[PDB]
RNA sequence: GUGGGAGAGGGUGGUGGAAUUCCCGGAGUAGCGGUGAAAUGCGCAGAUACCGGGAGGAACGCCGAUGGCGAAGGCAGCCACCUGGUCCACCCGUGACGCUGAGGCGCGAAAGCGUGGGGAGCAAACCGGAUUAGAUACCCGGGUAGUCCACGCCCUAAACGAUGCGCGCUAGGUCUCUGGGUCUCCUGGGGGCCGAAGCUAACGCGUUAAGCGCGCCGCCUGGGGAGUACGGCCGCAAGGC
């Protein structure tokens, strides 16, 4: 019990999960939610849907505290970034404005074999 | 590095006559103030390896104008190694 | 001898005092190291593009000078002593290239 | 393509070398950090070889960004 | 020689921001992660996601290329110092001083070795989870040497253009890097493509020759046995010639 009423979604979207922080203008969270929140336990929770209903209990969970508009931030390239976006969009919430920060190296660290023939 | 006053200071010092700026006397000091120049950088930076290979390069071609003149003129040859104080 | 040009950037907070102190140990140090100076622009507070030392913004100080090569690099160690300096870039000044001309 | 227009001809005289200056150099920067390729700049080999390096230069000294936030999407 | 030019050519010192990990603080709750699907693993001693501060190690995003430099290996944030090569213009100087080069000597990616340091990420070996008929593998979670620095060794390679070096001659067209000029264009050096003549078993090469010629060096002589055995030299060893 706080009452924000304005603040920011960040959107951490990977080919695994999705998950969604929403926080006061400070950056410190207040609700969160994600594809393991929701009932989707193994790669369902890569799923758009997962992340559509992640975004939407981040948003429902966040009225709770009467909150009102919010500024999206995205990172990571992951199935359902988009989706959560849209969820987020019309959740009730005003979306104030979007913004991908996802963060790229400068190469600084030899990635995973996984990730490799790159820096 | 090397100025404009030292090199004009080595050529009129070494010129066989006034105007010379090609002969082999010129081209041994020359060479010879590069060669001295540059390992005194190699004593330092001894990992520098790119640069000792310009340095061979020039004592291969101050060797070569050596035997030249020693060839042609044993005195001029004499003499040019007395001044510049060569052979060790 | 040879001629650059001294980028420094210091604290924005300077009261003058702080300031005129803190110009006064860069003329000082720009002596004691044989650097003529030729000319000066104080661009004063200008807001940077990215935060340096926790601070939006900074103060400039440009100096175009003269000095013995061997020491250039000598002489900025001590520029960087001083706390209230957060930048300095020595660079070999070059003839201007012109664009679109 | 890039037809819309080139940072060139959408500039008139100046210096390539001077790192100080930010209301030109920054022209040469995109929406984000990121230093215009020649399709952009329609600069030259030359131009474009000393404009990245006076860049690189007025980041070091806190003028220009080494990164930006991408707005809107 | 004089005057100019371009460059990730090399060595030393200093320095900048992005990211990963770890630590500290805030806020915050039930999972995160990972896969074809999972599990091991991490998380209620509060992880994942988010903000702030700090420590350290390694590599330099965009520029960036079909680009540039170097004899080769190879070289990429920025700054300064030291230093090698090279190109053009002038037509000034010496006067064949040239080319090649057995042996010698130096350089020589990665891995590996010795001594000392360092250790973030990655990761042989190794410890686990899966998959499978099995899986001493591919996939997943960990992880030591190592990868990094200094000094000294090692001397290998698909060390490749699978094309030794130098010089002369033999249509052009086109793209490009870099000089000069009376700057549509001409002229010189370098990197590409298509092609005259010619060459080639063919593919292809073709003023950057694999064409026409001269000089000098290295090398080949059916496949396996075998880059093995013996000897010698080198190496701390692994092993090399
Ligand atoms: N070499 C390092 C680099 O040099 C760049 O600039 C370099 C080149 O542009 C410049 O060229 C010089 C110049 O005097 C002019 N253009 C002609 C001259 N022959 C060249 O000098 C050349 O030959 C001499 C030996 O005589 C060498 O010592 C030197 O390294 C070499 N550049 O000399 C500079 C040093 O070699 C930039 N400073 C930077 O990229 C970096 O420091
Ligand atoms: N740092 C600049 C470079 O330093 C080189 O040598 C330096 C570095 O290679 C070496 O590593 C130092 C280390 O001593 C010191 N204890 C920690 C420091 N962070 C390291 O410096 C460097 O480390 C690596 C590269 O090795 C880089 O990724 C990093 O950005 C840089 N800080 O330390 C040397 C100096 O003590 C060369 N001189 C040349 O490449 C260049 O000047
Ligand atoms: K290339
Ligand atoms: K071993
Ligand atoms: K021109
Ligand atoms: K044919
Ligand atoms: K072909
Ligand atoms: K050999
Ligand atoms: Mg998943
Ligand atoms: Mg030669
Ligand atoms: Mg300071
Ligand atoms: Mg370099
Ligand atoms: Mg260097
Ligand atoms: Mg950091
Ligand atoms: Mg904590
Ligand atoms: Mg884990
Ligand atoms: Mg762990
Ligand atoms: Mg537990
Ligand atoms: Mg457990
Ligand atoms: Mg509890
Ligand atoms: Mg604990
Ligand atoms: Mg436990
Ligand atoms: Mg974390
Ligand atoms: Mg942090
Ligand atoms: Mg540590
Ligand atoms: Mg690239
Ligand atoms: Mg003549
Ligand atoms: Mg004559
Ligand atoms: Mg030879
Ligand atoms: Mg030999
Ligand atoms: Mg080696
Ligand atoms: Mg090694
Ligand atoms: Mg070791
Ligand atoms: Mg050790
Ligand atoms: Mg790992
Ligand atoms: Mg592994
Ligand atoms: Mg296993
Ligand atoms: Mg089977
Ligand atoms: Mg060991
Ligand atoms: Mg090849
Ligand atoms: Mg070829
Ligand atoms: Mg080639
Ligand atoms: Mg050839
Ligand atoms: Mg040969
Ligand atoms: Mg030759
Ligand atoms: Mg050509
Ligand atoms: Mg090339
Ligand atoms: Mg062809
Ligand atoms: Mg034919
Ligand atoms: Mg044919
Ligand atoms: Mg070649
Ligand atoms: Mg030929
Ligand atoms: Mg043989
Ligand atoms: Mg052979
Ligand atoms: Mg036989
Ligand atoms: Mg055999
Ligand atoms: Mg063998
Ligand atoms: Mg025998
Ligand atoms: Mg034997
Ligand atoms: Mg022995
Ligand atoms: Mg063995």
């Amino acid at each position: 019990k706080r009452q924000v009423a304005s603040g920011r979604a960040y959107i951490h979207a990977s080919y695994n999960n999705t998950i969604v922080t929403i926080t006061d203008p400070d950056g410190n969270p207040i609700t969160w939610s994600s594809g393991g929140v929701i009932g989707y336990k193994g790669s369902r929770k890569g799923t758009p849907y997962a992340a559509q209903l992640a975004a939407l209990d981040a948003a429902k969970k966040a009225m709770a505290y009467g909150m009102q508009s919010v500024d999206v931030i995205v990172r990571g390239t992951g199935a359902g970034r988009e989706q959560a976006i849209r969820a987020l969009q019309a959740s009730g919430l005003q979306v104030k404005s979007i913004v991908d920060d996802t963060p790229v190296p400068h190469n600084g660290c030899r990635p995973k074999k996984k990730f490799r023939k790159a820096s | 590095p090397i100025t404009k006053e030292e090199k004009q200071k080595v050529i009129q010092e070494f010129a066989r006559f006034p105007g010379d700026t090609g002969s082999t006397e010129v081209q041994v000091a020359l060479l010879t103030l590069r060669i001295n120049r540059l390992s005194e950088h190699l004593k330092v930076h001894k990992k520098d390896h790119h640069s000792h290979r310009g340095l061979l390069m020039m004592v291969g071609q101050r060797r070569r104008l050596l035997r030249y003149l020693q060839r042609e003129d044993p005195e001029r040859y004499r003499a040019l190694i007395e001044k510049l104080g060569i052979r060790g | 001898m040879r001629r650059y040009e001294v980028n420094i950037v210091l604290n924005p907070n300077l009261d003058q005092s702080q300031l005129a102190l803190e110009k006064e140990i860069i003329q000082r140090a720009l002596e004691n190291y044989g650097a003529r100076v030729e000319k000066v622009e104080e661009l004063g507070l200008r807001r940077l593009a990215y935060p340096i030392a926790k601070d939006p913004q900074g103060y400039f100080l440009w100096y175009q000078v003269e000095m013995p090569e061997d020491r250039v690099n000598d002489l900025a160690r001590e520029l960087r002593i001083r706390d209230n300096v957060r930048r300095v870039m020595v660079v070999k000044s070059q003839e201007p290239f012109l664009a679109n001309a | 393509p890039s037809r819309k227009a080139k940072v060139k001809a959408t500039l008139g005289e100046f210096d390539l070398r001077d790192y100080r200056n930010v209301e030109v150099l920054k022209r040469f920067l995109s929406e984000t950090g990121k230093i215009l390729p020649r399709r952009r700049t329609g600069l030259s080999a030359k131009e474009q070889r000393i404009l990245a390096k006076t860049i690189k230069r007025a980041r070091i000294l806190g003028l220009l960004p080494f990164t930006e936030k991408l707005v809107r999407k």
